[PDB]
């Protein structure tokens, strides 16, 4: 349970699993939807599609292989699996399709069957998926008028005057060998993947890519979308965060671990040990929640989203959830730091430690383009066990303590009052 | 036989509620600035409903 990075110019790195049934091999690129301006947003949604489509995925199907792909704010990727016993076939066909020859995936017939498709799918994602739409609006109130704003699916109309010129440029100013790394997981040894690699060359482009010129700034503020047809009330709220490489890292994980999340319909989850529940279920406030802590390369954020279908009694809600928060400034105590520890364990020790070669690509790759290195599983346990009461006070007293907040709503959101009252429960006027 | 301690008094109850409602007015202005820069758009949406 190792990781092996070795350098030709070409990153190579490696998670060997001798004991797993599958191996996926792939190349990261270190720029996303953060690295794209208002015009061209999307043209990374639409690269990911044409690696996808059907004629380069019946090139795959005929030697039994299969293809994925994923964008994110930093970072895409673009994978291949195969049997164990087939893996420098996957290299060869990451080799042809993509790097060296595209003129067949940028054709016109292509590109214009894969237009409308990525359309039809944005369309329908801002009809009907509101808990996934509201968060993608708080990033853009948070950060507005920064990289760290943009939508990383891109917007409707901002989609519609691509061209392929613009995937081209795209492609010439961050495909790049010095923003790339080579990863490889499952049953596959570190030689041979080297060994693979120099007996081709492998390159993609020399590097320079592009600084960009604003970086990510936090701003309170809100954005509120009512639509009263719908059944139900979505919001998310959060506070500025800790970036990716932060000494407060874990104590931000750990901290949102203490209030967690839960579901009303499930029996079990109505009987943890959160005193937050305590006051909701006596009404029944809300149907479910969950508190996150994102992580970038400049920011991040610290927050909750809900859905309820208690329209009259919004306000009681966001109130109670508020004056916990309160607590961790004032009087959080040692049992709920030690169940946070060991459950916040459990919870990225499935993350890393999952069965799919695919994600473990995905991972590895995002970490060694930042650090240069992976931080192993074992040594972030002693991490985690070493935080105390104190470390806990320090950090809410300096990330929560009447601080600023950035707000986002849709759908029966009549009983969501001002923004001035909410941001007063940020402070208890009692200590 | 009040006017010259009336007079005093008064100097120092006008000086105190001249400050206090100036403060006021300052305090009311910061705490009203979101509703006053608050911005609103219209898209007309599908009548299928």
């Amino acid at each position: 349970a190792e990781v092996t990075q070795l350098s030709n110019g070409i990153v190579v790195a490696t998670e060997h699993n001798p004991s797993a049934h599958t191996a996926s091999v792939g190349v990261v690129f270190g720029s996303g939807a953060a690295n794209e301006n208002p015009y061209n947003n999307g043209v990374s949604n639409l690269w990911k599609n044409i690696f996808l489509s059907k004629e380069n995925s019946a090139v795959a199907a005929k030697e039994g292989l299969a293809l994925s792909s994923n964008i994110s704010r930093d970072f895409q990727s673009y994978i291949v699996s195969s049997l164990p016993g087939s893996t420098d076939k996957s290299l060869d066909f990451l080799n042809q399709s993509f790097i060296q020859q595209k003129a067949n995936l940028l054709s016109s017939s292509n590109f214009e069957a894969t237009k409308k498709s990525v359309l039809k799918q944005v369309q329908d994602f801002e009809e009907n998926d509101h808990p996934n739409r509201v968060l993608e609006h708080l990033h853009s109130t948070a950060f507005q008028n920064t990289p760290l704003s943009l939508p990383t699916r891109g917007t409707l109309e901002s989609l519609e005057n691509l061209v392929v010129a613009d995937l081209e440029s795209f492609a010439n100013n961050h495909f790049l060998n010095s923003n790339a790394v080579v990863v490889g997981t499952g049953n596959i040894k570190h030689e041979d993947l080297v060994n693979s690699i120099e007996s081709k060359n492998l390159s993609l482009q020399t590097g320079t890519k592009p600084v960009l010129k604003k970086k990510a700034a936090f701003l309170g503020s809100e954005v509120r979308l009512r639509d009263d047809t719908l059944p139900k009330a979505w919001i998310s709220l959060a506070v500025e965060g800790e970036p990716v490489n932060s000494p407060n890292y874990f104590v931000a994980k750990l901290a949102a671990q203490i209030f967690g999340s839960y579901n009303a319909f499930e029996p079990a989850s109505r009987l943890q040990g959160i005193k937050l529940l305590d006051n909701i279920q006596e009404y029944q406030l809300c149907d479910n929640f969950n508190h996150f802590s994102l992580s970038y390369k400049d920011s991040g954020l610290w927050g909750f989203s809900t859905a309820t279908r208690n329209v009259t009694m919004i306000d009681d809600l966001i109130h109670f959830t508020l004056k916990q928060w309160n607590r961790l400034t004032i009087s959080v105590t040692d049992t709920e730091v030690e169940r946070a520890k060991s459950l916040l364990k459990l919870q990225l020790g499935q993350l890393y430690e999952s069965g799919n070669p695919v994600n473990d690509a995905n991972l590895l790759g995002a970490e060694v383009l930042i650090k240069g290195s992976k931080l192993s599983l074992g040594e972030a346990f002693k991490k985690i066990d070493a935080i105390t009461v104190k470390d806990v006070k320090a950090w809410a007293g300096k990330r929560l303590w009447d601080q600023d907040i950035a707000i986002a709503g849709t759908g029966q959101i009549e009983g969501l009052l001002d923004y001035m009252r909410i941001r007063s429960d940020m402070s208890m006027m009692r200590w | 036989p009040e006017h010259d301690e009336r007079k005093r008094l008064g100097l120092k109850t006008v000086i105190i509620l001249s400050s206090l409602y100036l403060l006021s007015i300052w305090v009311k202005k910061f705490k009203w600035a979101g509703i006053k820069t608050r911005k609103f758009v219209f898209n007309p949406p599908k009548p299928r409903k």
